RNA sequence: AUAUUGGCGAGAGACCGAUAGCGAACAAGUACAGUGAUGGAAAGAUGAAAAGAACUUUGAAAAGAGAGUGAAAAAGUACGUGAAAUUGUUGAAAGGGAAGGGCAUUUGAUCAGACAUGG
RNA sequence: GUCGAAUUUGGGUAUAGGGGCGAAAGACUAAUCGAACCAUCUAGUAGCUGGUUCCUGCCGAAGUUUCCCUCAGGAUAGCAG
RNA sequence: AGAACUGGCGAUGCGGGAUGAACCGAACGUAGAGUUAAGGUGCCGGAAUACACGCUCAUCAGACACCACAAAAGGUGUUAG
RNA sequence: GCCCUGAAAAUGGAUGGCGCUCAAGCGUGUUACCUAUACUCUACCGUCAGGGUUGAUAUGAUGCCCUGACGAGUAGGCAGGCGUGGAGGUCAGUGACGAAGCCUAGACCGUAAGGUCGGGUCGAACGGCCUCUAGUGCAGAUCUUGGUGGUAGUAGCAAAUAUUCAAAUGAGAACUUUGAAGACUGAAGUGGGGAAAGGUUCCACGUCAACAGCAGUUGGACGUGGGUUAGUCGAUCCUAAGA
RNA sequence: GUGAACAGCCUCUAGUUGAUAGAAUAAUGUAGAUAAGGGAAGUCGGCAAAAUAGAUCCGUAACUUCGGGAUAAGGAUUGGC
RNA sequence: AGAACUGGUACGGACAAGGGGAAUCUGACUGUCUAAUUAAAACAUAGCAUUGCGAUGGUCAGAAAGUGAUGUUGACGCAAU
RNA sequence: CUAUCUAGCGAAACCACAGCCAAGGGAACGGGCUUGGCAGAAUCAGCGGGGAAAGAAGACCCUGUUGAGCUUGACUCUAGU
RNA sequence: GCGUUGGAUUGUUCACCCACUAAUAGGGAACGUGAGCUGGGUUUAGACCGUCGUGAGACAGGUUAGUUUUACCCUACUGAU
RNA sequence: UUGGCGGAAAGGCCUUGGGUGCUUGCUGGCGAAUUGCAAUGUCAUUUUGCGUGGGGAUAAAUCAUUUGUAUACGACUUAGA
């Protein structure tokens, strides 16, 4: 408990977390935003296709030097990619949430992702050896991911 | 600081920037001065460049070591089926330039052209000029009005024509559409000619004739990203140079403190627009003619098509223009053949040619025979046959 | 009677308060380095009490979501408070080769000072 | 380049810092050499370089004199509180 | 580069000289109203595209102290003597 | 006198710019107009000066009151104050019904150093006044120690010929095991043993958080165990340079 | 096995197939090749490259410390049966 | 070693494997050194020459010594250039 | 084989604040100031003009009442003899 | 507006000859241009000589050998979305 | 509503014929206050979301796949009911 800022009816909502996960903070940020406010199954379906290389994740912030793809066109963008490890972890969290929702008997068909937020876990430090007898840091930038699914309210 | 020796700059700054052309169909940017005293006629034509071959002819040029003597010249052949007229566009003069006021189109358009208006034909509903057509319903007015508007205002008049690309070996089904200025006389006469030709066909032999000098307009063959050396013809640096030697060593003096628009740099080479002038017509082919490729000296029955077929193109089954020398663009590419913006009197330009012989051996290797008939005569019987 | 930065036993301080105070408040002359003489750190704080999360559910698992314990989990053996740099998300706003500042006012937001006179 | 000897090389042993060792380059003596490494004397001295931490109020300079192994420094008088 | 007297800059903002340590004006608590300095008043820009007598036409005119240079020498250009 | 010739330099460019020709140019005259932290008059802050006033009569005599003048400032001198650790004294000061601390384009006082309040968070101590005392106030010192950015998902992860099909196992297989294929080291070995050195890395079972700069079910890794058998092989004895 | 051979090249025994991977094939590179005609004109300088090369038989200058120079130079030859 | 036959005249067919000549400066040669910018014409060298010394000695070591190197030596030797 | 594009993995240098010019003046060569030219999101590969780019408080020079290595009929000594 | 060259000797700029040619003008851009090259000359440390000096060393005298680092950032420029 | 004219960016202009409101050309009958002596007192035109009733119309582009006239990646150019 204690997620970031949410403004959603907790009674119509369910949520999931993952902490100290060894995936790229920057890549997974980019992909969390890719499905933000999405209806869960659209999200689910799309992420499955990004694995299949049929659509992609737009890279909007952590993105300089990244190649260009025709697949960014959809999202008005030139620079997108296919972050498998990120997609994969986000899927696990979506899956969990979805489980938690069923347990609360929320309507699977009304569910959209109402909150999704990656921030930065503590780094994991390894060493690289460099020319002239030096050492440099070779680190991991792990992620904390949290998200929330909620029932869309009706007319 | 005063460059030690002097040399001319590499490359022409009048052909910048050296980028990819906007369209693959290079634009006609000038049509000939109009002489409104003579029959309404097209001022250019559209074709597909098919390949090159070789000619022999006597030269006619008093005072040349080669007068009254055979010379042998490269030619290029461009596949030139008839062009169909499907619209007229009228232009007015303004203090801001020529401007189009309307376009009036033909009642019926073929799929070939209609296809040019779509990116996904297979799955479109092909609604292209379907409401426009109905403008013909009414005994005329809507159409007849706009024709009248072009007569009243309108200062220059172009027809819209397209290629019949299906009459051509090309895989491409989408035809090429273009405006061509009508130079024959009188604005009113122009639009009538145009009206009368809607949906009708126009052949090259009504535009161009033997001995004529004509211009070619075409996008040049692409080559992708080039280095400085081949892109600009900059000089190789010595073998000894560190970090590579296809460069220019000095990109600039210290001031102006900015690399300047005139130094040579790597980037795109090819796929540029070129208007190439002064290409003499050496043949106007008839497609119905089974002796296309023959001469009053070489009496044999043969078509212009090489043994084996034009490499990377196929056969020539239509009217065609044969032009001396060479032309920008590559095989398969659309070319606009434009008439001269001027009255050349060159002597070279006035000469009337007559071919004596047209090469027809295979261009797919060192071909030794002009016709299947000649080959069999030479080789005698094989193990296939009979 | 005098000396006494050592040793043993004691009483103290207008001394320092974990980057301070001895190098060491801790398995510190340790871990580690160096052939060697030598060099030599970092490192304290869940809670009154482990009551350290039974059980259910999702997951290959780590874990998540519930539940439960507790005065508190805005204390979960990453633990008291938990600043700054720097970061994610949310909300508002501006942005034709920097941004920031001064005097002034428009506009938006926000906050006031009133206080009492017969019914 | 040399490649059967003024050859190459293991281990053992000896030479120690104004000392060694040098078919001699001031070379080599544990990534150190025109004097090794370690600790202490040692917080070495510095007319030179850098920095020197809250606010407001009042007054407010000098780059000149004389003397100095004085000339990027002092003392002396002046100006200032 | 080096002296004399004074005034400055340095230690000092402000108004003018587009700009600018040193020129011109003028030295400074926080403000209101008025008036000026040096400098300006076609438009940029606050302020007469004001008034008056001349002079000047440059196929390289000219346009304001310090100040951002010009000379000898020539002209049947035009002016007045 | 004005004008013209005399009058040649390097990126494109400067009466400040536009542009101006009975001028918006040059000489001269006359009015009006614009505008500085300057001048004039007034309010307020402070500084300095002069003067009055506890004579009995509530609350500051280093006070209250009246009057005139003045205000630039580096180096630097002096003054009056703001703030911190601790000390004597005092408010019989605040506090678990919430101390201290922290956060807050919320509020109020002060020219300022600062002080005060609300709200949030928090959990055990703390403050005002008169004094005493200093290890007492940071932006800088290529300052010290720690922590963090942009750089950047970037440079890169290209020497040593080379891999492929299938099955098995597994949550998961480009990378494990088995099979098949294709190849390499080519006995001057990528074979089989040792010396120095390491010290358990050997073998088995289990097994992946970390480590093996992709991966991992694999390992020289992690956990738990097992293992080195001498009259004859060495040391041991001998002597060598030398100690 | 080839061959003068403990060379190079290919093999048997034994051992490996381990040194991120996928898709492309722009410039510029790093490493490996080739170029018509000319032939050092390039350049401080033939730097870099190229050319020669094993064996058999012929032949072999100046000079010389009489040992050399000398594989001097210059030529023919070379498989299979 | 010889001969006949044979081929797109090829045949040390891959691998392997000296370019040559005429001179000038310089060091005789083989050898040596600046580990990590200098391999050289620098150092060495054999050869030549000079110097000291007959041991109660020459040259060198040590604070000193019943101390030490040459010396298990003796001028065809040791030491110094 | 790289570069390039993709999955996984993921450093460093450097950083007052920043990043379009012309002229002017100015510590006499401006990204900033003054006057003009101008000026439109977000970007990819290349590039070597500029950032008087970046790497060790300048190797050269001078100053300092700062050294050290080395030499000598400088000054003052000393083992030895 | 447009051209202004090919060579011999020299590290050279310069100089000087040969030769072609329409002509073989002169200059600037941090004496343009080294994260563009090269490294021949200068100007560290090796070394020979001549002059100088008792010597260590010195020479604006000759001679030989002597490590050329980084772009992935901004801007500019080339091209590309 | 009858005719016409206007393409420089015409997008507006002139015209014919009636209908309808108003008519301050002129003569009457009413009304206005207290909004308290000024202060807030005439509504303009842009977009954009919704609301009703009528007329209307009934597509493509992108990804993926594919061509190679194209290409570093994007991009380009082809093909597919
Ligand atoms: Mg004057």
């Amino acid at each position: 408990a204690r997620y970031g800022a949410t403004s959603t009816n907790p009674a119509k909502s369910a949520s999931a977390r993952g902490s100290y996960l060894r995936v790229s903070f920057k890549n997974t940020r980019e992909t969390a935003q890719a499905i933000n406010g999405w209806e869960l199954t659209k999200a689910q379906k799309y992420l499955e296709q990004v694995l299949d290389h049929q659509r992609a994740i737009p890279f909007r912030r952590f993105n300089s030097s990244i190649g260009r793809t025709a697949q960014g066109k959809e999202f008005g963008v030139t620079k997108a990619r296919w972050p498998a490890k990120s997609v994969k972890f986000v899927q696990g969290l979506l899956q969990n949430a979805a489980a938690n929702a069923e347990a609360k008997g929320l309507d699977a068909t009304k569910l959209y992702v109402s909150h999704i937020q990656v921030n930065q876990a503590p780094k994991q430090r390894r060493r690289t050896y460099r020319a002239h007898g030096r050492i440099n840091k070779y680190e991991s930038s792990p992620s904390h991911i949290e998200l929330v699914v909620t029932e869309k309210e009706e007319a | 600081s005063h460059r030690k020796y002097e040399a001319p700059r590499h490359g022409h700054l009048g052909f910048l920037p050296r980028k990819r052309a906007a369209s693959i169909r290079a634009r006609v940017k000038a049509f000939p001065k109009d002489d409104r005293s003579k029959p309404v006629a097209l001022t250019s034509f559209l074709g597909y460049k098919a390949g090159m071959t070789t000619i022999v002819r006597d030269l006619d040029r008093p005072g040349s070591k080669f007068h009254k003597r055979e010379v042998v010249e490269a030619v290029t052949v461009v596949d030139t089926p008839p062009v169909v007229v499907v619209g007229v566009v009228g232009y007015v003069e303004t203090p801001r330039g020529l401007r189009s006021l309307t376009t009036v189109w033909a009642e019926h358009l073929s799929d070939e052209v209609k296809r040019r208006f779509y990116k996904n034909w297979y799955k479109s509903k092909k609604k292209a000029f379907t409401k426009y057509s109905a403008k013909y319903a009414q005994d005329g007015a809507g159409i007849e009005r706009e024709l009248a508007r072009i007569k009243k205002y309108a200062s220059v008049v172009r027809v819209l024509v397209h290629t019949q690309i299906r009459k051509t070996p090309l895989a491409q089904k989408k035809a090429h559409l273009a405006e061509i200025q009508l130079n024959g006389g009188s604005i009113s006469e122009k639009v009538d000619w145009a009206r009368e030709h809607f949906e009708k066909t126009v052949a090259v032999d009504s535009v161009f004739e033997q001995n004529e000098m004509i211009d070619a307009i075409a996008v040049t063959k692409g080559h992708g990203f080039e280095g400085v050396t081949h892109r600009w013809g900059t000089k190789k640096l010595p073998r000894k140079t560190h970090r590579g030697l296809r460069k220019v060593a000095c990109i600039g003096a210290w001031h102006p403190a900015h690399v300047m628009w005139s130094v040579a740099r790597a980037g795109q080479r090819g796929y540029h627009s070129r208007t190439s002038i002064n290409h003499k017509i050496y043949r106007v082919g008839k497609g119905d003619d089974e002796a296309n490729g023959a001469t009053s000296f070489d009496r044999t029955k043969k078509t212009i098509t090489p043994m084996g077929g034009f490499v990377h193109y196929g056969e020539i089954k239509n009217d065609f223009i044969m032009v001396k020398g060479c032309i920008p663009g590559n095989r398969k590419r659309i070319v606009t053949l434009r008439k001269s913006l001027y009255t050349n009197t060159s002597r070279k330009a006035l000469e009337e040619v007559s071919l004596k012989w047209i090469d027809t051996a295979s261009k797919f290797g060192k071909g030794r025979f002009q016709t299947p008939a000649e080959k069999h005569a030479f080789m005698g019987t094989l193990k296939k046959d009979l």
